[PDB]
């Protein structure tokens, strides 16, 4: 027997880690840190291909079982195009004469982290663009335009007996959103 | 029926040998200093990990 | 850089060819007349960028600043990390029924021919309206911005006082001791809701960059862990060492206050 | 998600129907927090080979592209004799 080695009972740690320096040159080129490999072996007298041939051994006289405990960090922004965060379908109107004609679309927002009123700005600036590449020319006017993403309570200072919103303007305040 | 094992790592049993030789690396700065082949120091851990003085 | 070197050997304060900016070039676009109607890109932030002249570049290969910039790689474990102007096919910036083809001041805004796009191109726009197949997107991806820059994971070493775990060896060095607890560095970033820094404040292109109204700061923040039952050595010296290391296997620096409690019990017989 | 208390988006100023919607009082942002899981015991092979797979899916069996840290600690213990 030799002092600095002795046998392990009852219990131990394995490490299951994704950068290793080793393991990042000669196991993992094609791979992410979704779906990658790693070694187990934590001796540095062999490399990465010559431990997958070794083994650990737990005794066969008994079952064994195994306590997991995992660490995970993410950075997903909330529109992207993975997600089907980034897309939505409308129709809307494509000439005037009268004869209207309307037309199914599928509408594109740009990738990024942004709060829910910046998202909704995005939604309307992406009809509009439609209205300008078509519609526009073709003869319809910006009072036709047909979809519009809102915040307001329309009917708010409405009058029971003229049935006419009185101040003359729409109340200006955010109650949820909404579709017109 | 609780023991873990390492496919690396086996015991030893009946013989072996042991080496005493006059000319390792590290042994020669630490160690003999003030010493000549006939009367020396040297020794059997043949494993790196560690400093002769270690 | 341009100060020291550059502007007393002939270049402009037109053409200094590397900038990062946040904003998203070409939203007033108009498909007809296909220029910037407003006459002023919009002054909003939407994710961080790389803004790039032709025949300049970045590199991050030793660097951890690109997590900073929320701009990541596909392929993560494949080393090298540059980006060039020829990489960045489809994004071009849209110029200014004529271009201006000038600053207030007199600075060039390197119109080209056809009087529609200008030389600079830009990560975002490539990213997002150049050719999905061909462009920047078929390798690169677009995250959130990371401020701590990424943080990985510590090690625990307690070589006098705990057995080896399987498959390390016993060892004097300190840069491969056993370890037997891990965790992650503890920094966390926190969100919170809102001249030398502009230097061209009449150039379109080299204004200051409009500030995110999501603003994110890293803090330090106590950690306190469990790290479970390990087996124990039958006799144990009156001093200990007590180790610390990062996932390359240095000392941190950083660390002001580390303390450990162990807890003994009977595990089986004989 | 985060709450916190408070012209191309504007092109038609003067409609009433086609203005800018006001902000809410009250915004909303989302915000990557790191996860610390304890999974519990499950039953462990025998003989466990030097290299190993690790894998994250989502709902749809897919992989997730915005996963960039993932470590996995394990402690074997004793079940059951045979």
């Amino acid at each position: 027997r030799y002092s600095e080695l002795s046998p392990l009972y009852d219990t131990t740690r394995l490490y299951l880690v994704d950068n290793k320096s080793a393991d990042i040159a000669s196991l993992n080129y094609q791979n992410d840190h979704s779906n990658f490999l790693t070694t187990v072996v934590q001796n540095n007298d062999f490399t990465p291909t010559e431990a997958s041939t070794q083994t650990i051994n737990f005794d066969e006289r008994s079952r064994w079982g195994g306590q997991l405990k995992t660490i995970m960090h993410t950075n997903m922004p909330n529109v992207n195009e993975y997600m089907f965060s980034n897309k939505f379908k409308a129709r809307v109107m494509v000439s005037r004469k009268d004869i209207l004609k309307y037309e199914w679309f599928e509408f594109i927002l740009p990738e990024g982290n942004f709060s829910a009123t910046m998202t909704i700005d995005l939604m309307n600036n992406a009809i509009i663009d439609n209205y300008l590449e078509i519609g526009r020319q073709n003869g319809v006017l910006e009072s036709d335009i047909g979809v519009k993403f809102d915040t307001r309570n329309f009917r708010l200072g409405w009058d029971p007996e003229t049935k006419l919103i009185m101040p003359g303007v729409y109340t200006y305040e955010a109650f949820h959103p909404d579709i017109v | 029926r609780n023991s873990i094992r390492y496919s690396e790592l086996s015991p030893l049993y009946d013989t072996t040998r042991l080496y005493l030789v006059d000319n390792k690396s590290a042994d020669i700065a630490s160690l003999n200093y003030q010493n000549d082949h006939s009367n020396f120091l040297t020794t059997v851990v043949q494993n790196n990990d560690f400093t002769p003085t270690e | 850089n341009y100060l020291e070197i550059g502007r007393q050997n002939g270049v402009l304060e037109s053409d200094i060819g590397v900038k990062f900016d946040t904003r998203n070039f070409r939203l007033g676009w108009d498909p007809e007349t296909k220029l910037i109607m407003p006459g002023v890109y919009t002054y909003e932030a939407f994710h961080p960028d790389i803004v790039l002249l032709p025949g300049c570049g970045v590199d991050f290969t030793e660097s951890r600043l690109s997590n900073l910039l929320g701009i990541r790689k596909r392929h993560p474990f494949q080393e090298g990390f540059k980006i060039m102007y020829e990489d960045l096919e489809g994004g071009n910036i849209p110029a200014l029924i004529q271009p201006l083809e000038k600053d207030s001041k007199s600075r060039s805004y390197n119109v080209l021919e056809d009087k529609i796009n200008t030389a600079y191109r830009s990560w975002y726009l490539s990213y997002n309206y150049g050719n999905p197949e061909k462009g920047i997107r078929s390798w690169t991806l677009l995250t959130t911005s990371d401020v701590t820059c990424g943080v990985e994971q510590v090690y625990w070493s307690l070589p006098d006082m705990m057995q080896d775990p399987v498959t390390f060896r016993s060892t004097r060095q300190v840069s491969n001791y056993p370890v037997v607890g891990a965790e992650l560095m503890p920094v966390f970033s926190k969100s919170f809701y809102n001249h030398v820094f502009n230097r061209f404040p009449e150039n379109q292109i080299l204004i200051r960059p409009p500030a995110p109204t999501i603003t994110t700061v890293s803090e330090n923040v106590p950690a306190l862990t469990d790290h479970g039952t390990l087996p124990l050595r039958s006799s144990i010296r009156g001093v200990q060492r007590v180790t610390v290391t990062d996932a390359r296997r240095r000392t941190c620096p950083y660390v002001y206050k580390a303390l450990g409690i162990v807890a003994p019990r009977v595990l089986s017989s004989r």
